[PDB]
């Protein structure tokens, strides 16, 4: 069960923190999916050759510690592209805001 | 490109070009802040531990001895009191010797770091310690051991610590 | 085991408190709560707070405030910490942080 | 009686001036005491109003919910207060210690959508209600703690120290006397 | 060392003649043949005890508190053969030692001693109870001619700060060790477990000294520099800026 | 105080003074070990050194904890044990051992009508390593979910608590020299095998 709910929350971070970067990108999905990496390869190449990574998560651990270790990093991810999302968006907004008023009526401009 | 401090006493721009290079994903691209300092809020592990007891992310250990010899450890995890070894195989020693050299976990054991009431130590396989600190944060010791495989991290086997700082990523 | 949060107010103040899941009737039927209807005298307010002040089955007690101030005499008189009593708003009134039996202690100090 | 009645001699002297050292002591001490309690005391007094702020907000939009999903539904006021039965959620009664006092608070646990955000609502409010009786609870208990301890400061200082002074007075005193007609 | 022995069952004649051939000898020494002198009378309170027997066989009636009249002339005719003097290089310097009955300082031997002599060094019950060596209590000691003794020239330019410093810290840290028991470790801030720290480490590493250990005032204020150093510079308000700058770092 | 006793402080090498309050609380023999004093130590302690060499430690370490506890035997009458940390009261707790199991002594039962100091080195030996394993424990799980508590090694180390308590009863007519350390040394392993099972 805990594994199954976890997959599902995992699914989505990556998938916010790659769709996010399309945006901060603008241009269009195939030149963000020409840069979709993980350790430096392609995700067909990765998933391919696979070798579990026991630096990170280390093996000896039971199977309900390292759950919580893949579990911390992710959120923190999660949490990390929030705030970093907001920051940046908030100049993007705010500029777009100054080129309304360079546009607009004369009654605003 | 030189990564965004809040200050430093002991290290240089040889010395944190240097380290970013070599720091994990987990942390590449944020600002070091200043999480213990020997040289702002007094010498004693006493204070190292409750200095470092709110943190949840890595760590650098930063220490300079009686010869002006740079060396550390990137630690996974805060330093805290255990009864067991703790940490992960990210962990690494270094020294700048005058060059700068790493030793990444060898794959041998899991002996990354230890905190006891009066002696913090990092390393392991034997009696050896890659790096030991007393309660005083003044004599320490540094031997080979079979975790990192390291050389010697100060000039001698022995040294006593001139100051140390503990960065965080945050 | 545990303990309850007792409630004595208007009907739909004693609807909230209970809807998630809260209060019950023990082994003598007696029940956790008092709907004080408009016609309600204030013995039966008094009395029935006074029973919920002196139950084991109870560890906090809440009282509309327009109420609270009726049952004022035997509410300010609980110098007692084992129970808590807790002054409470309803849809109709200010709400609670004046007048409050416990924090006046402080009368120059919050 | 103005003094503790012990016969005069070089022991009776070494015995009360151990006592007035004693007594001075325990004074400073209990001193410290009060001023931890108190630290104590204005702190969660600033968490009780602090927990009513709060109480202010979500008790209006818990009776908010509750109008707006009986709108939604018709009623549920008729219905469950007659209908009462066993219940999902309660307290545990939990203790807390400060300064070798022991104070009382208590810990939350479980044993047509508008109703879904109603439950949520409640408890949001409860959880406020559970966290001000702790608070308050912890506070009455506190305050009669407080007032105890400047009690025994206030009878240190101005009933025991002066009784063992003006002993020691005394038998200084005779002494002198005994000496004399010796 | 000239060393004078007078043993308990010797003659209580030369227990009064032992003091006087003592600084009759340091007198030459010192104002005669050049030399500073240090003179160490161990226990005057075996001394006014023969002072009492010489005075009983006169048949003189016992004054206070069993000893006679003029105890506090006769003592100050062995404490004022002291000091330095005009037109001549040496000194003499003297240390008395004494035993208190009860521990009780209010007794006439220690009493009139104190209004002769110019400080005091109090050894300590409870300190050697804990097996500390030399058992001496720092809170109640003084040297009263101190600002005169130290200093740029005489000892080093940071003894008058790091004395006064080390004081302070010793005087909160026993206050905070006596409210430990009553709030419990807990309650105390960050600020008072520095001074509970820097207590343990003055007792084990500045009190504490070996009886064949030996250290000059310089070893014995860099011992101090090692103390101090466990609070940040901050909190040493005691110190002023100008040596906080040239002693508090560690250097190379 | 009086003139005989004051008199004869300036002498003696060795005083060993009463104390009322054991002796009218019946404890024997009733010597106050807080104003008495021994000047032959050092003179002693190369005896110590050549026959015993374990000795000098332990009673340095058994002054300690009589000396610590007397201090918070003050604080207690204040504050009523409620604030006190649990190295503090496994200082309380072993002081008593010491002093109803090791200082006290009955002067007329055969067991302890004499205790040769091989029985002497080894009772005191076994109390003061349970008060470092003891308080080991508790320092050791301060800073953790669990912590170790008085209680907890009451709870769990009762037999251990019988076993330190009886040692006085072995009487040296009855058992030998090797009997006698043998017991005491099987008790340190139950010691250390109870706290390694904790």
């Amino acid at each position: 069960d805990e594994l199954a709910k976890l997959d599902a929350f995992v699914e989505g971070v990556v998938k916010k923190v790659a769709q996010y970067m399309a945006d901060v990108l603008e241009d269009s999905k195939d030149k963000v999916q020409e840069n979709l990496l993980a350790s430096g390869v392609d995700l067909v190449t990765y998933i391919t050759r696979f070798q579990w990574d026991m630096a990170k998560y280390p093996i000896k651990q039971s199977l309900k510690n390292i759950s919580e270790i893949i579990a911390k990093g992710v959120t923190q991810i999660d949490n990390d592209l929030k705030s970093r999302a907001s920051a940046y968006n908030n100049l993007k907004g705010n500029l777009q805001n100054l080129e309304r008023k360079n546009a607009g009526s004369l009654l605003t401009r | 490109l030189p990564i965004l401090q809040s200050h430093s006493a002991l290290l240089e721009n040889m010395h944190i070009e240097q380290l970013a290079r070599r720091l994990p994903a987990r942390v590449q691209g944020y600002p070091w802040r200043l999480a213990y300092s020997t040289l702002e809020h007094g010498t004693s592990l006493k204070t190292l531990y409750r200095k470092s007891a709110s943190l949840d992310s890595p760590v650098l250990l930063v220490i300079k001895d009686m010869d002006n010899q740079i060396f550390g450890a990137y630690a996974t995890h805060p330093f805290r009191f255990s009864d067991h070894y703790y940490g992960t195989g990210e962990t690494f020693l270094y020294t700048f010797s005058p060059n700068f050299k790493v030793f990444k976990w060898s794959g041998e054991n899991s002996y990354f770091i230890n905190g006891d009431i009066s002696s913090l130590e990092l390393g392991g396989g034997g009696g050896r310690f890659g790096l030991w600190l007393d309660a005083d944060l003044y004599h320490g010791r540094s031997n080979s051991c079979s975790t990192f495989n390291n050389d010697i991290l100060s000039k001698k086997e022995d040294f006593i610590v001139q100051d140390l700082e503990v960065w965080t990523f945050e | 085991r545990g303990k309850l949060i007792a409630v004595i107010g208007d009907e739909d103040t004693v609807t909230g408190f209970l809807l998630g899941g809260i209060g019950e009737l023990n082994k003598n039927r007696h029940p956790n709560f008092l709907v004080v209807e408009k016609d309600t005298t204030i013995n039966e307010i008094e009395d029935t707070f006074r029973q919920f002040l002196n139950r084991d089955d109870i560890g906090i007690i809440l009282i509309n405030q327009y109420i609270a101030e009726m049952v004022r005499h035997a509410l300010d008189a609980h110098q007692r910490s084992i129970p808590a009593v807790l002054e409470i708003p309803s849809k109709e009134h200010p709400y609670d942080a004046a007048k409050d039996s416990i924090l006046r202690r402080a009368k120059g100090m919050f | 009686k103005d003094r503790i009645e012990i016969f005069p001699s070089r022991m009776a002297q070494t015995i009360m001036k151990a006592r007035l050292k004693g007594a001075q002591t325990g004074r400073n001490l209990l001193k410290k005491k009060s001023d931890a309690l108190t630290l104590r005391f204005r702190q969660i007094l600033k968490k009780i109003i602090e927990t009513k702020m709060l109480m202010g907000e979500v008790m209006r939009e818990a009776a908010f919910s509750l109008a707006e999903a009986k709108f939604t539904a018709g009623d549920f006021s008729t219905t469950v207060i007659q209908n009462v039965n066993k219940a999902q959620v309660k307290i545990r009664a939990k203790k807390d210690n400060v300064a070798g006092v022991t104070l009382p608070v208590f810990e939350h646990y479980h044993e047509g959508e508008q109703l879904a955000k109603l439950k949520r609502n409640y408890a949001k409010a409860v959880e406020l209600l559970v966290e001000l009786a702790s608070l308050q609870t912890s506070f009455v208990t506190l305050d009669e703690a407080i007032k105890i301890t400047n009690r025994r400061v206030n009878a240190i200082e101005h009933v025991i120290i002066p009784r063992i002074e003006r002993t020691l007075a005394y038998i200084i005193t005779e002494l002198d006397e005994r000496e004399r007609e010796e | 060392v000239c060393l004078f022995l007078n043993l308990a069952n010797d003659p209580t004649i030369e227990r009064i003649i032992t003091p006087r051939l003592a600084l009759t000898t340091a007198e030459f020494l010192a104002y005669q043949c050049e030399k500073h002198v240090l003179v160490i009378l161990t226990d005057m309170s075996s001394y006014a005890e023969a002072l009492r027997e010489v005075s009983a066989a006169r048949e003189e009636v016992p004054g206070r508190r069993g000893f006679p009249g003029y105890m506090y002339t006769d003592l100050a005719t062995i404490y004022e053969r002291a000091g330095r003097v005009e037109g001549r290089n040496g000194s003499i310097t003297q240390i008395p030692i004494l035993t208190m009955p009860n521990d009780d300082i209010t007794h006439p031997i220690p009493d009139l001693t104190g209004y002769i002599t110019e400080g005091q060094i109090y050894v300590d019950r409870q300190l050697h109870n804990r097996q500390i060596y030399p058992p001496i209590n720092v809170l109640p000691s003084l040297s009263r001619l101190m600002k005169s003794a130290i200093g740029e020239g005489m000892t080093r330019k940071d003894h008058a700060d790091v004395s006064n410093q080390l004081y302070a810290c010793y005087a909160i840290g026993k206050d905070v060790q006596a409210m430990k028991a009553v709030v419990g470790e807990e309650a105390l801030t960050s600020d008072d477990l520095l001074y509970l720290e820097f207590l343990q480490k003055f007792e084990k590493n500045f009190i504490t000294q070996g009886p064949y250990e030996n250290r000059t005032v310089y070893e014995t204020l860099d011992i101090g520099w090692q103390l101090l150093r466990i609070f940040p510079k901050e909190m040493l308000k005691r110190i002023p800026q100008s040596t906080l700058s040239e002693f508090y770092p560690r250097d190379s | 105080s009086d003139p005989v006793t004051s008199a004869t402080l300036g002498i003696v090498q060795v005083f060993w003074g009463l104390d009322k309050k054991l002796a009218q609380r019946k404890h024997f023999p009733s010597v106050n070990w807080l104003i008495s004093y021994s000047k032959y130590m050092r003179a002693l302690d190369e005896y110590y050194d050549k026959h015993f060499t374990e000795f000098v430690p332990l009673r340095t370490k058994a002054k300690e904890i009589l000396q610590e506890e007397e201090d918070l035997a003050e604080i207690v009458q204040l504050v009523g044990k409620a604030s006190l940390a649990e190295t503090d009261k496994i200082t309380l707790e072993v002081a008593k051992l010491i002093k109803d199991d090791f200082l006290q002594q009955n002067g007329y039962t055969p067991y302890d009508r004499f205790c040769p100091f091989y029985k002497t080195v080894g009772m005191l030996s076994n109390m003061i390593s349970f008060y470092d394993m003891a308080r080991r424990a508790v320092e050791t799980t301060a800073q953790s979910d669990n912590k170790i508590t008085w209680s907890i090694i009451r709870e769990h180390m009762g037999e251990i608590l019988y076993k330190l308590s009886s040692m006085k009863f072995k009487d040296p007519v009855k058992d030998g020299e090797a009997k006698i350390k043998a017991d005491y040394a099987q008790l340190l392993e139950d010691m250390q095998n109870a706290f390694r099972s904790l």
